[PDB]
């Protein structure tokens, strides 16, 4: 039964999809923690901006480093070896750019984000309520209302309004990111079928094939050095560890364990 | 709620529910005093001894030692039924309501009415009294429930003296001392439950020899196979064979030893 | 529910409940000691020794430590029937209710009616009173409890006295030291369990002789085998030897040897 | 059930500690006859005194022996006592007639004299008036001061007692107290098997006078090995009984100790 | 069951004294008898002045196992004195009427000097006016406060008194705590298997003299060989026996360390 | 599944992540617990100090304890062996360092922990109210209001915007040092896979070996010491 | 738990709810492990302060795990310096709202304050002392690894041997009083297997008990007081 797991758990989509359900749940949660939606009329875009992008950023870089064979690559790099190299790049990055894209989307869908973000950049000239012949404080109530500031004088149905506004255009912005990511993708896959030299099966029994001799190497290495660890105690104590002992002892003195303090 | 259909329910009239009273207690004693007659094997083997005689010779010294036994191993069933409802109280309350007497009444001044003294308490086992007389009505209820609650243990008195009474002079009277009567008790129970026993296996084996003369062949579980491999059978026990085995047996000596039942005085020959 | 059936439902009423109480509680009692008679086989071997002489030829002191026997061991049943119910109070409280006088009543002023004085006490245990007299009520009714109590208390008392007396004087008296009498009451209980045991046997050895003269064979389970086939039977024992194996038997001994059971002294010839 | 035996106090004068006697004592009395009657140390006790008939035996030797059946049967009679002066109930309704009001405390003179016993009699029951319920608390706690004062200092007398008894015992104990414990495991063990010895030559001799009767005698498969392995001829003498019962105390024979009459009879 | 064995302040004064002394020092002294009666230790010291009579052994070198003896049993008045201390129910019961008025702070003067002891001696059965809540309060938590202080240092000087002794007791003892240990595990051992061979010794000569007596014993299948393995011809004489009991203080045979009496008459 | 478990603990994914959840969970009810945020105006810069840096400060000197491999190093330090070294101490240092900036984070992203950190150290310029020309209550007052003392009196906007401003503040210093962190991160691998001669399919055999390096010696080690005993009681008592 | 209000009165109750309580922990540790009395067996028969600290340190958890968690509940403190006729009305503020604000404050502040102090140094103790006592010791942690597990290995089979040849010599004695023994089922070979040769003498076992620190001889090295025994 945990074979099965094991087996789905190989199926790259469903893992993808358990690293997107997981990052829209950590979104939500942090949403619903620790936004609070600062509410200064000098720098509010800064916190929203911010919000949107560094999580995004943050998330980008640890799904490209978290893969290791994507160091070796860079090893190699810093034919048809580039050619494998572009594909295990593309394939890597598939992957490591899916979970920022997730963040993005379902940020942008929700709004919030950018309710707060591009509060303070909404047009107002067409209302004819904010005069405001000082000229800040209209800024100062247009970046005082989004947060939590009903401030109920009349203004409340006309904030709604921009609130609104501002909401259906992050629909849209989510949406054309959307878009535009599948459209990549296809594009993307695209160069992975025209400037691939090998078949569509050549390219799933390769990387089957370079992970099992990975795994198999790691296996043998490992025994190697267990069977170096065992001769060395075979030839400083005389005997092999785990089998009858009572055969003969070294018995070995001060000097001896000097020798085996050099690896 | 088959024991809910049989529940009391009192006709509270005048002159009308110890009727019912004797009718819905007279008659399930009855039907248990019948079933114990049926059921009991002593009263059958009574009957076939005067039929076969056809005469009646035999006098009433041996008929009255057995007939007491009958009843006795029977009448126990309405007693215990009879003093159940005594000691319930509603069969004798709901009975005898309308025979209070109007002028022992106690608990209360003189607020009887004298119009429809029988009426009004014919009613009193149905609660359907005025509340200006629920004094009275617990007054008789409970006086009543008394005389039938006295009653009910006077009853069982009666019975726990009788068998008493019997128990010492069914052992004093009787030739034979208690610890032959035990094995004589524990013979007439050993036997007829091996004679059921055996009848059942002697007739299947009977049956199982006369399908295979209409078929060929019989069809039989593995383990009745085995009963016919073990007990074969020739023929049929002649009806005066199966007649001298029916009746009433009175511990009749042979040459200086016992028989406990009349099919043993069979078995020596005689 | 039979708990329902034998409840003590006391009738309030003057000269009428005692005399319930009487038969609502001494009955079951007789029906209880009457048991024990009956059952304890004591007795009917004393009954089957008043039957066989036919004169009266046995006294009756040597017969009177066995007499004693069934009675005592049968007054179990009246005594902790008489006490249990001494002890809940309810049978005695309703019985003597109407005894109470109402010029010694005490806990209230004399303000106890005397018009119609038995029928306000007669109606103390059901608890219908007027709520003006329910201290008198309560005071009667634990005043009464307390009686019952105390003679129930004062029951239980006077039998382990009485038990205790038994006993002691019961060793002491016999003629055999205690040690011995444990073997025979080892012996008695011990007999009449392998007497009943084969009563059996050699009876449904002698059923299955009977029947199978009759039908031609026997049916049987796979135990009865083994009866049929280590226990054969030849025939029946004589009336007289039944005989000489039911009544008392006093500890006869012979040759300077004892006989424990009148059994084993007609095994001796 | 516990209802049946449960303590209700009567609340009347000059009486309820007549229902505390009756209620404590006799239990109290009842379980002490039946400690006597238990213990077997008695019957053999009872049944040294008669077959001497002469009292040769003097009282000394049995004192010490006295005690240890007394004692261990007064166990029962102890506990029942503690346990009643611990809850304390039986107590307050005995001796609540017995305040004194001038001796009342935690109220001022308010309590009546008019009948003094009356009232105090009807405080176990709650049968008292609220303006006295300061007075019957106080009782109520003054009076189930006393019963578990007494209970725990008659605990503490006994207790010493224990000790004191035992020590005077391995001080008066000629022999020394391993040996005597040596004593003891064989007590138990004679016991048992002479009883667990008891059944089996019972049931031997029973099976021989039944077979004699019928002609056979129905045994179950593990009785069988009974009449095989145990065969007797007869029975023993009233007299060898009559020499193994009784009470003992420590007859060396040459050198060799004796543990019980059996023991010494063993020896001849 | 635990309703029984509790706590109930007689607010009485003069009285509730004496309440929490006897409600905590007599079952502190009972318990305290108890771990003497139990040990084994104590009998045979006991049992060293029978066999002698004359005090032959001085008091020096009997006084060192005095010192073991005590302690042992002293685990159980500890183990209950502090725990009932730490609840703080006596001592608020006890010296409730001996708190000086005087101290009574935090509150201004309202306590009636009528009867200042009597108010006091309420306060545990929380029968106290709620005007003089705050001076219950005030000593309620202030003897509580005390009840924990002393019960507090209590475990202390428990916890001193077992550290220095211990380290004295091997200071003392010219035995290496290696040695000690297989000395008393020794008689931790040779006590358990000389218990277990005096039943079977006890049962053997149990099991010849019934034998002796009915003809045959009946015995279970593990008893066959018990008469088997291990038949007996007497018993030891008394003797023999006292030369086991008593104490023993790590006598030497050329140069032979023996380690009980047993094995001190075992050289012979 | 046992096995399982132990099969996951060897990779270190796991081990940063189970250190990270229990850190956040004590920290929560121990912040709610005695931190109470008190507004000492003479020292509360301490306070907040204090209870952000050296809670998490122990954690490193508990994660350097925790391996019995640091302590070699040191013998051995008190080259290439200095490079087979330095990646085990960067080895150390990445499992060790993660705790630290874990509790750290979450306290700069609460907000809670520097709201009654450097409250004194804000600006008052703006509100035109916080004039104190006798510069005494100022410094008071600002460091006596966010804690409990509300003070309904035409000043609580100044303390939701101090708060709110600070929470803001307190939010940007928490990603910007996660990013150093991550950035960190990147280049110390990279300049481990660049410094190091060693191949990465190399590093794998050498760190497999010491991982049983210390397994294998210790159990040759324990059963070498226990026959030596046996053969001593033969002596002694002639026991095996 | 009890938190008493007197005042001056209430300090000596929180040097007695952590301290005394701190203490007996701290004893039950030291007499629990055997290496105390080891010590105390070499100094009654005749450098050696690192090995002091090494086992006394051990025993220290328990004492100092207490000290800290009820400096964490916070409340011992609170009573220290509120003490320190307005004094007492401090002391039941935990049992004019002004003056008990501010130092009920003050009192949590510097609860904490204190509470940290202790942590911090015994971090630093556990690590500096740690390294020290290894580099201070010339042995290998190699080597300090088998001393260890030389010294794990002999009190258990010690404890092994001391049983068993105790029954051997303890059926002797009983044998000789009575005439068998009642040995169990498991212990009926253990006196065939191994026939004791009499009882070792006192002095033979005082040799080997003691404190031992690598004596070596001949090159040949020895762990333990028994070791050089050989």
């Amino acid at each position: 039964l945990n074979n099965i797991v094991s087996s789905l758990q190989r199926n790259g989509i469903f893992i993808n999809s358990l690293i997107a359900a997981l990052t829209i749940g950590g979104q939500q949660l942090f949403s619903s923690s620790t936004f609070s939606c600062p509410c200064q009329v000098g720098k509010n875009f800064y916190y929203g901006s911010a919000f949107l992008v560094i999580p995004a950023l943050i998330l980008l870089v640890a799904g490209f480093a978290l893969r290791s064979q994507m160091w070796t690559i860079t090893g190699e790099y810093c034919p048809l070896e580039c050619k494998l190299a572009c594909l295990r790049f593309f394939s890597i990055t598939g992957r490591a750019v899916i979970a920022p894209l997730t963040w993005l989307a379902v940020t942008l869908l929700t709004g919030t984000y950018y309710e707060c973000a591009a509060s303070e950049f909404a047009s107002v000239d067409h209302y004819p309520m904010f005069d405001n012949v000082s000229a800040s404080k209209r800024e100062e109530i247009l970046a005082g209302f989004p947060c939590c500031r009903s401030a109920p004088s009349d203004v409340i149905l006309v904030r709604d309004e921009i609130a609104l506004l501002h909401r259906y255009q992050s629909q849209m912005l989510g949406w054309i990111l959307i878009t535009l990511a599948t459209i990549a993708a296809l594009v993307s896959c695209c160069v992975a079928k025209c400037c691939s030299p090998l078949t569509s099966l050549q390219h799933c029994y390769w990387t089957s094939h370079l992970q099992n001799e990975r795994e198999l190497f790691e296996q043998a290495a490992e025994q190697h050095s267990r069977l170096l660890m065992m001769h060395r105690i075979k030839k400083l104590f005389g005997f092999i560890p785990g089998s009858e002992d009572v055969k003969h002892i070294r018995i070995p003195s001060c000097q001896d364990w000097k020798d085996i303090s050099v690896p | 709620e088959l024991f809910s259909v049989v529940a009391f329910h009192c006709p509270c009239s005048p002159a009308r529910n110890y009727l019912y009273g004797l009718a819905a207690i007279g008659v399930p004693a009855l039907v248990l005093f019948i079933i114990g007659i049926i059921l009991n094997n002593h009263t059958w083997n009574l009957v076939a001894e005067c039929q076969h005689r056809r005469t009646k010779n035999c006098s009433a010294a041996p008929t009255f030692l057995l007939l007491s036994s009958i009843l006795g191993r029977a009448a126990v069933a309405p007693v215990t039924w009879s003093v159940i409802s005594l000691l319930r109280g509603e069969a004798y309350v709901c009975a005898l309501s309308e025979f209070v007497d109007p002028s022992s009444l106690t608990a209360r001044e003189e607020h009887f009415p004298s119009a429809h003294a029988t009426e009004i308490l014919a009613r009193f086992p149905c609660k359907e009294n005025p509340d200006n007389l629920s004094d009275f009505r617990e007054e008789v209820s409970r006086r009543l429930r008394y005389e039938s609650q006295l009653f009910g243990w006077l009853l069982i008195g009666v019975v726990a003296i009788l068998v008493f009474l019997t128990k010492c002079l069914k052992h004093y009277c009787s030739p034979l001392s208690y610890r032959q009567e035990a094995y004589w008790a524990q013979y007439r129970a050993n036997e007829d439950q091996l004679f059921q026993r055996t009848a059942e296996v002697h007739s299947r084996v009977l049956a199982a020899n006369n399908v295979r003369r209409f078929f060929g062949f019989v069809a039989l579980n593995k383990d009745d196979e085995e009963l016919i491999a073990n007990f074969p059978v020739e023929g049929t026990q002649p009806r005066p064979q199966w007649n001298a085995i029916t009746g009433v047996y009175l511990y009749r000596e042979n040459q200086g030893l016992p028989l406990y039942s009349r099919l043993h005085k069979w078995a020596q020959g005689l």
